């Protein structure tokens, strides 16, 4: 019941006045003072722990909606879950000092029984639940637009010469990238007509045995597909990793920079120096 | 049935639409054999756009084809074996597997003609 | 106090395997009981609650790397904040019940106090605390190296004709982006010699109003450093826009695609032609 | 009201008919009277077929309408604008002097546009344009 | 003092190492004015390679040192404007400040003498 769960929660707010009083010592006290003043948060605090239970026993949509705002103002003010969990401990810690002090429970009574007392912390880890709820939201949402322009960007097949379709390939890359990079460089080859792919290795700063392995079967395939592959900008360590690995390097013609792999290229067709 | 040998020019060409694994892949060797053997073209085309899936057998017949016919002359595999089938026979049939032209078989024609003509 | 805690934890343990029976039924049953067996998530349940207080009252670094295993574990096993949350909960729930029934506290006496009635609950709080601490450490982790990442794959002036630096420009930009391009993009013109930038603003989808203004400006910074932007690759909806932002476009020299942009930008440079 | 929509969708696609083609050329005739929502579907489907057929420049036959709203000729400039800078010279075609009396006191600047007063004209300069392709 | 106005050619040459914002913009106004008003020449070239910050003082006095010796003779500010100075320039002193160059005063050079030959 919600009713007189608020009827003590206006006292409960001061309690919770007292729990940020006590807690603002032990965790980044500067910090939280300097980009964020006392009184706003505290009036923060007091408005999300005190209209939760203002509906009748059951939900509210619009507490709900202020929720994850709040959920999403203390994301972005620098209180992650760690931060949340101290806030959460230290309220029960001063829910059970004020029941110890101001002895008021639920129902009307000479003496309560465990039944509200422990409802009072079934709603708080509820509350609590809903509250981390909206808190990963954001995030994941972030982390999945990010992972999707990542994996959008590592293999641009879009720089395009006249016949020849060169590849940046700028960025580290493993496993799963290496997958994404060779699927892509087969489909722009094959939707494109081309008859040499500069794969710019430069950009890299180092890649293991099976990257290097995977990027010797790109160049086999787009050969295999039946255009040449003048792989082009090679670093030191990485030259090395790839003789290391034993794989023939006698098919793949190789060039320091583009503009002379390029003009190799030209000159491999010969008609397209102009 | 399914192996429509055709001869233009001094050329010879092929259009593969079966994919099936053992029956055609043997009658297709045997056809393009007794083709070969019966007509001599310098330059045989083979084309592989129909297929999209490759298993061990096809690209080792396939291999094997290629080397049976460049024992009596040269060729293309003018279509470009698609990105699937491309990685599975680079892991498994691992050859150059000839001459190639890369999907485009009015390409592969005027390379072998300009090949021929030389 | 950490040894009779133990000692009594010694059936909390069965206590909690009570309470992921009752709590499996609510939150993706069948997920849950395909990803993991039950007497394995059991037995890691009670090896994560058991041996926490085994050290003497003060600490365990071995335990706290097992802690963090757990952590990461329950992350990748598909265990967010929201799950982690609701196990605590109903940890609470069934030690309350628990004590309601087993009736044996830490300290020898007739009738307990509300001392150790909390410590419990302190306790628990601190390892809930500790555990989603080594929560976001992962996640943190790989969020700044994937935004790391997108920022060094975002404006690549690697690809360089002869005396022209061409730029792919293929993902989605926004502010953060627009700043980083045009910084990136002088960074490099500074750097390397040329005459002639061609970018790509193909690939973009929708290009509001003040990321053209960027673009526009980037334009015009390349030719004030003294090279002919050839801004090339330009698609209907962000050309209306950039018409309706008003600016003027007479001194951006525009192309359809790359070969007959870098083809004009050769006629420019006419020497450039082999 | 069925016959009345599938004839709006008629007049829908009878608007801005890109298909009359050149060698690397278009020609975009439109006769109608135009309207704001019609001015807008002309400027869309322009832009979608000239990037979809890409070639190098666009005639727009603006012979045909009689007169037009001062909105409408500027968004008309608008996509000339536009489709100049996708790397199309809008080169417009037989305007009428009403509607170049209208443009004129609209008070925008007219010199990117290249105007001709009949198609010959217009076709004999486009290919001008493309050097070799006047052969 | 700092102004080291050099003629060479059918030119005139400045490199530019004050940086400071009233005293030697005002003191480089006056005296790049006096020369080029003493000897008669085509061309003036100006350097910005030493600067790499600069407000809208300096901005809006190098526009105008543009259309000074713009209403003479012809001229190129050879050296690229750096990337801060270049954004600096373009969203205050908007103009396309006359010819140029980029960090190449031999390219400037080369470019003011084939203009100034034709």
């Amino acid at each position: 019941m919600y009713k007189d769960f608020a009827n003590f929660i206006r006292t409960n707010k001061k309690d919770l006045l007292n729990n940020w009083m006590n807690e603002m010592e032990k965790q980044s006290d500067p910090l939280i003072n300097d980009i964020a003043k006392e009184p706003m948060y505290e009036e923060t605090s007091i408005e999300f722990v005190d209209l939760i239970v203002s509906n009748i026993t059951e939900n509210g949509s619009k507490f709900n909606e202020k929720l994850d705002d709040f959920a999403e103002k203390v994301v972005h003010l620098g209180w992650p879950i760690h931060f949340v969990t101290t806030g959460l401990r230290v309220f029960g810690l001063l829910v059970y000092t004020a029941m110890r002090d101001e002895d008021l429970f639920l129902k009307r009574e000479e003496k309560p029984e465990d039944d509200a007392y422990y409802r009072f912390e079934t709603w708080l880890s509820s509350m609590y639940n809903k509250v981390v709820t909206a808190y990963a939201d954001t995030w994941e949402k972030t982390v999945s637009i990010q992972k999707s322009a990542l994996q959008e960007l590592s293999a641009p097949l879009l720089p395009i010469f006249e016949k020849i379709s060169v590849m940046p390939l700028i960025g580290t890359i493993d496993t799963e990238r290496a997958k994404l990079i060779i699927e892509n460089l087969l489909i722009g080859v094959v939707k494109n007509r081309s008859e040499v792919v500069l794969i710019d290795i430069t950009g890299v700063p180092v890649v293991d045995t099976m990257v290097a392995h995977h990027i010797i079967q790109a160049s086999e395939a787009v050969r295999l597909v039946g255009c040449q592959a003048m792989l082009v900008g090679i670093r030191p360590e990485i030259a090395q990793t790839i003789v290391n690995l034993g794989i023939e390097l006698d098919q793949i013609i190789t060039t320091n920079t583009m503009k002379k792999g390029m003009e190799r290229a030209l000159a491999l067709t010969n008609r397209e120096i102009v | 049935m399914g192996i429509p040998i055709l001869k233009l020019g001094e050329c010879l060409l092929i259009s593969i639409q079966s994919e099936l694994d053992d029956h055609t892949a043997v009658e297709f060797q045997e056809d393009l054999l007794a083709k070969i053997h019966e007509t001599s073209a310098r330059g045989v085309v083979i084309d592989i756009t129909s297929i999209d899936f490759i298993d061990s057998f096809i690209a080792k017949i396939l291999g094997d084809v290629v080397s049976m016919s460049k024992l009596m002359g040269a060729k293309v595999v003018v279509t470009g074996i698609q990105p699937a089938v491309a990685i599975t026979l680079i892991e498994l049939g691992i050859t150059f597997s000839g001459v190639l032209s890369a999907m485009d078989l009015e390409s592969g024609l005027e390379k072998l003609k300009q090949e021929l003509g030389e």
